[PDB]
RNA sequence: CUUGAGUCUCGUAGAGGGGGGUAGAAUUCCAGGUGUAGCGGUGAAAUGCGUAGAGAUCUGGAGGAAUACCGGUGGCGAAGGCGGCCCCCUGGACGAAGACUGACGCUCAGGUGCGAAAGCGUGGGGAGCAAACAGGAUUAGAUACCCUGGUAGUCCACGCCGUAAACGAUGUCGACUUGGAGGUUGUGCCCUUGAGGCGUGGCUUCCGGAGCUAACGCGUUAAGUCGACCGCCUGGGGAGUACGGCCGCAAGGUUAAAACUCAAAUGAAUUGACGGGGGCCCGCACAAGCGGUGGAGCAUGUGGUUUAAUUCGAUGCAACGCGA
């Protein structure tokens, strides 16, 4: 939306599911992916597959938007931080 | 722990990095006959206890079944190949 | 009279209390965009949200609650209990010398006052939550559990309540009796460096001596040794119940029996038992390797079918090429 390759990535971390928005420096989100309801929903969430998974799809949800660093601004603790954290930062990404 | 069996160098030739061989291309307590197998593809072809090991089992384990006038020299041209 | 008690003079520490404003973190919606397949959850869905733009972002608002670090083996308070910052009013405590009074004391039935939380009443407030209640599924059926909303309440003002495992389950006051280890707060001497080294007070945590205790334990903050006064107890249950009184807005509280029934109820400690909160060690037990049985035909044995009988016993590992 804006070819930046800048902006940061504020994690919805909650318990149940960890749905992270990709916002711009400015504070306009531009693309967004969940992980519950996304493929899978149940009590067997709250999982680092679950995080790492989600962590995938908010990278694919912005991977076409020209960015290439997205800083992380997590909101609340959630399962499987590490899982999300490195999933998001193997996918071609500066914090 | 405790090392490894010792075993007396191979008599033939007094050395001891072929005993071992002979020992498990053996069969039924048939060493009379494992040199009749191996010497005959040997004297004719012209951790130190892991990996040596494993690798040189893998050759003798396929010789039961092939299907030819005698594995005796199959084995021969199997390590043949191998050589 | 001056030793108890008090008055004074000067400082110290403190979430002691009442007020008054005060600021952010978080909190939800709105105010907008940024965004479209999700938000949501359990034993599981589901119920409830959303594609009508739902969450998150930044943006400002709204408003209430409560003050993360400091923070504690801390502190203050009669107890309940007290924790953002700052001011006003205020209480008590402690230390150093000195002055003053001149037994002015201690304890207290009755009485009086304070008194968590819930609750009540009257007005407000309501951001989150949350008995009740409302959806789904329960489970042996579910009015389980749960999750989703959610009202009283929670918060403020005034009045009521007057109760708690209101506990140190340890009344108040004084005196005397070995130690060791701390913390907090004063203060004297000497290092006139800041602590320092040596005292000396107050509070306070923990070991332990004698002593005491049934034991556990307590142990100079005593459960020791004593003295003053008060409260209270008299087997368990019935029962802190009934009745009456008093009190309260009903709400309940307080005072407080008996019949009847039982031969116990109980404290502390001992042993060893489940102990689904542990470790440690050893073992062809696992790891490695070797050779195999479960497929077939016979031998034998075991259960099952018939026959007069297929004799009996053995019948998990510790019966089944067993007695034989």
């Amino acid at each position: 939306r804006k070819q930046v390759s800048d902006g940061v990535a504020h994690i919805h971390a909650s318990f149940n599911n960890t749905i992270v928005t990709i916002t711009d420096r400015q504070g306009n989100a531009l693309g967004w992916a969940t992980a519950g309801g996304s493929g899978f929903r149940g009590s067997r969430k709250s999982t680092p597959f679950a995080a790492q998974v989600a962590a995938e799809r908010c990278a694919d949800a912005v991977k076409e938007y020209g960015i290439k660093n997205l800083e992380v601004m997590v909101k609340g603790p959630g399962p499987g931080r590490e899982s999300t954290i490195r999933a998001l930062n193997a996918a071609g990404f500066r914090i | 722990v405790i090392g490894q069996r010792k075993i007396l160098p191979d008599p033939k030739f007094g050395s001891e990095l072929l005993a071992k061989f002979v020992n498990i291309l053996m069969v039924d307590g048939k060493k009379s006959t494992a040199e009749s197998i191996v010497y005959s593809a040997l004297e004719t072809l012209a951790r130190p206890v892991r990996r040596n090991a494993l690798a040189m089992r893998w050759i003798v384990e396929a010789a039961r079944k092939r299907g030819d006038k005698s594995m005796a020299l199959r084995l021969a041209n199997e390590l043949s190949d191998a050589a």
